[PDB]
């Protein structure tokens, strides 16, 4: 409707709705709307570029759904795979292995835990051949990066690419 | 001690009662127990290695070594006994004479050798993969630690 009628911005309509309701719930409902096929794209087309517009709730819904639903958002927007693994690359960085429990772990309470991470790579990973590629090579790449280490205890991109056999 | 080892490599009973038949066996607390070539080269090469003679040290070492393994054919020439160290602290030993002489491509195909023997007893670390219940005795740990000065 406010599309067709096009008087506001459905970016103005979308940011106020995320201030006033609860946000738990709206998020999980997105992200059903960019999965329901059309019935008249637009809906879809509207929502990317509303949350592309937003990064610090695309942060939080992110962080807040479990895997495969984000993982099938992927494989049919092409436009969120290479920021969404730009924001585990990050949220991997930021951990510390300790020797005396041979784990990764984040400082602060708010720190994805090891097995939430391994999760969502897990659920990337088996997925199509358009998304595998690229969660391949964006950690082949990070691990480059972080020293070519072929043992733990060192790049949590070693531990990723080790436990995935 | 170098005498010793010498002296070690060179080599009747009488139907009467003689004072050897009513001595003991010496304890390991006597001065009268003597080990064996094998158990003193050993001595030499282990109070040599305290000391700072690392190039001496080594040399003892590797000789200890050739005795050991390359003994199919002539008579067992045997192993520090355990009181003594373990068969595997005895490589280790010769790596560590072997760094502080700086023959590192031998305190290589030491840890090597070494290794490539005792494959499979050493532990498989898929325990890795499945991250304190698991076993490995201290000389694995240790032969990774000198491999890697090395």
């Amino acid at each position: 409707e406010v599309g067709k009628a096009e008087a506001e911005r459905p970016a103005r309509f979308l940011s106020s709705l995320w201030e006033r309701l609860p946000q738990n719930n709206f998020l999980k409902v997105i992200a059903v709307a960019l999965l329901q096929p059309p019935l008249s794209g637009e809906g879809s087309q509207v929502l990317v570029h509303w949350l592309l517009g937003n990064s610090e709730v695309f942060a939080a819904f992110c962080r807040a759904l479990p895997a495969g639903l984000l993982t099938l958002v992927t494989s049919r927007h092409p436009a969120l795979s290479p920021v969404y693994l730009g924001l585990l690359t990050d949220w991997g960085q930021r951990l510390h292995y300790d020797l005396q429990k041979g784990i990764w772990v984040g400082t602060e309470s708010q720190d994805v835990p090891w097995e939430e991470l391994h999760n969502r790579f897990q659920s990337l990973c088996q997925a199509p051949p358009p998304l595998k590629d690229k969660v391949l090579t964006a950690l082949e790449t990070c691990k480059a990066q972080d020293g070519d280490f072929e043992v733990p205890g060192l790049s949590i991109w070693t531990d990723l690419l080790l436990a995935l056999r | 001690l170098e005498l010793l080892v010498e002296a070690l490599n060179v080599p009747a009973p009488q139907f009467l009662i003689e004072v050897e038949l009513l001595l003991p066996p010496p304890d390991l607390a006597s001065p009268l127990h003597c080990g064996t070539q094998s158990q003193t080269k050993h001595i030499l090469a282990s109070r040599c290695l305290q000391t700072g003679r690392a190039g001496d040290a080594a040399e003892h070492y590797l000789d200890l070594l050739a005795l050991l393994l390359d003994s199919s054919e002539p008579r067992f020439s045997p192993p520090p006994s355990p009181p003594g160290p373990c068969m595997p602290e005895v490589f280790l030993e010769a790596a560590v004479a072997l760094i502080q002489a700086g023959r590192a491509q031998d305190a290589l195909t030491l840890c090597e050798e070494l290794l490539s023997r005792t494959s499979s007893l050493l532990p498989k670390m898929s325990r890795l993969w499945e991250d304190e219940l698991p076993y490995c005795p201290l000389w694995v740990s240790a032969t990774h630690l000198l491999q890697g000065q090395a």
